[PDB]
């Protein structure tokens, strides 16, 4: 299948991917401002799960400590996309996605945003991919050299360069008839960025309606 | 500051 070296990388980040919720969006009933509870509480579950993940990482330990912060609050809010589009697709059975997405529609949070989450999920849903590929392109996106406040640009890349490499690889042998496959799955990082746009345009709105935030994302996101 | 992630991260 693959290298020496490369299997046991692979062998690695997946086992700490597999070990670090939605049904009260699902019954209570509610869409929300009101709600709002909820949101920070999901976001809050992300963020943890974000980084317990980071630390695992291969070299992340060994880079700059500020560098470290700016990968990390670089990185939540694509990553807290990443981990809904495989909890959405991979993990709910059939019905739960359907009253997910109605119940969101119903939340008042207004499509100029609610259209591209849901259009994104699908079509990363329409790849049909595999745990390894959720995991290595989670820690793909963590690992961006291009963040803002990085000093040590170059340290970075090295360090995501490995990853890449496994999953080319991959997609090779476990999508073979489908050389194109991994081109659309690096699409899919660039699809994420977007939501930092409308992430910054919904936290100011939520600001000016004086909502609370818990400790950590007080943190991860400068409130 | 990022008092609470750098604890979380120097573990
Ligand atoms: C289109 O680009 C912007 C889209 O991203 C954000 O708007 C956005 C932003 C900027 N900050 C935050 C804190 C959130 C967030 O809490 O969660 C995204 C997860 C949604 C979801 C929830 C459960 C299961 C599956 C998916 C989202 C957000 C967006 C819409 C609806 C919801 N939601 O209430 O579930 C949240």
């Amino acid at each position: 299948e693959l290298t020496p070296d490369q299997q046991t990388l692979l062998h690695f980040i997946m086992d700490s991917y597999n070990k670090q919720i939605t049904n009260k969006i699902l019954k209570e009933e509610f869409s929300a401002e009101e709600n709002f509870l909820i949101l920070t509480e999901m976001a809050t579950n992300h963020v943890q799960v974000l980084v317990e993940f980071t630390k695992k990482l291969p070299g992340f330990q060994t880079l700059d400590h500020e560098d470290q912060i700016a990968l990390l609050k670089g990185s939540a809010v694509e990553a807290m996309f990443l981990r809904s589009a495989e909890i959405f697709n991979k993990k709910l059975p059939s019905g739960h996605s359907d009253l997910l997405e109605e119940r969101i529609r119903n939340s008042g949070i207004s499509d100029e945003y609610i259209t591209p989450m849901f259009s994104f999920y699908k079509s990363i849903g329409e790849l049909k991919m595999t745990q390894e590929e959720y995991a290595l392109l989670t820690a793909i996106v963590i690992l961006s050299p291009d963040r803002q406040y990085i000093k040590d640009r170059e340290a970075v890349e090295k360090l995501q360069e490995p990853l890449l490499d496994v999953l080319q690889k991959l997609c090779k042998i476990h999508q073979p008839e489908n050389p194109q496959h991994f081109a659309c799955l690096l699409g899919r990082l660039t699809e994420l960025r977007t939501f930092n746009h409308h992430h910054a345009e919904m936290l100011m709105s939520w600001r000016v309606n004086d909502h609370k935030f818990t400790p950590l994302l007080c943190e991860i996101w400068d409130v | 500051e990022n008092a609470l992630l750098r604890y979380l991260l120097d573990k």
